[PDB]
């Protein structure tokens, strides 16, 4: 995820 | 792999602690992946 | 398992552990550095703490909830790095900060080295309010170090  | 973490202490500022370090100017660029690295 | 304080972030297979970075606990959630984790879970004692919120560019995770940590540098006064480098027990520096200097702005930054391990080691103001995380910065000429004051957001 870079949860979003 | 186990991570995990254990207790190292209090978090609180110190009176009359040491003071070190200069207090560098520069220029840097920060890319997508976190990375910062100085402007050449 | 969520006790306010520093902890240590620690590794372990089948012999000896290492530090691999340091974070606070606050409000019920761990904050540290993408770097020290890369985002995977953590034990707490008996517990599993689970990533909640991170920002690779930022270098920032949290787990258990969002990111808590609001006080900002103020751009003008002295601060304390609280050390906690593998085998040592914490430690406070004081320091002036120097700064980054970004096309998106300026963040302040400490001269200040230490081992790798003690990535996650929060930065302080003087009433001790966390204004930043130590351990994501950039190597200058001669060797030394220079780490951002990287703190997040609090939504």
């Amino acid at each position: 995820k870079g949860k979003w | 792999v186990d991570m995990y973490i254990e207790r190292a202490g209090d978090i609180t500022w110190e009176k009359d602690a040491e003071v070190t370090g200069n207090s560098p100017r520069l220029d840097v660029a920060l890319d997508e992946s976190g990375d910062f690295s100085l402007v050449e | 398992e969520t006790t306010d304080g520093v902890y240590r972030v620690m590794t372990r297979r089948l012999l000896g552990s290492t530090q691999v970075g340091v974070g606070v606990m606050q409000e019920g959630v761990f904050h540290t550095m993408w770097h020290v984790t890369k985002g995977a879970a953590l034990r707490s004692g008996e517990g599993r703490l689970d990533p909640y919120w991170g920002d690779v560019k930022q270098d920032l995770v949290s787990y258990c909830g969002p990111w808590k940590l609001d006080a900002a540098w103020d751009g003008l006064s002295e601060v304390q790095l609280l050390a906690v480098p593998p085998g040592e027990r914490a430690k406070n520096i004081q320091t002036l900060p120097g700064i980054f200097k970004t096309k998106d702005g300026d963040i302040g930054a400490v001269a200040l080295d230490y081992p790798a391990g003690t990535s996650g080691s929060p930065i302080l103001d003087k009433c001790g309010r966390v204004i930043g995380l130590y351990g994501n910065g950039v190597v200058i000429k001669n060797g030394s170090y220079v780490s951002a004051i990287t703190q997040g957001k609090r939504e």
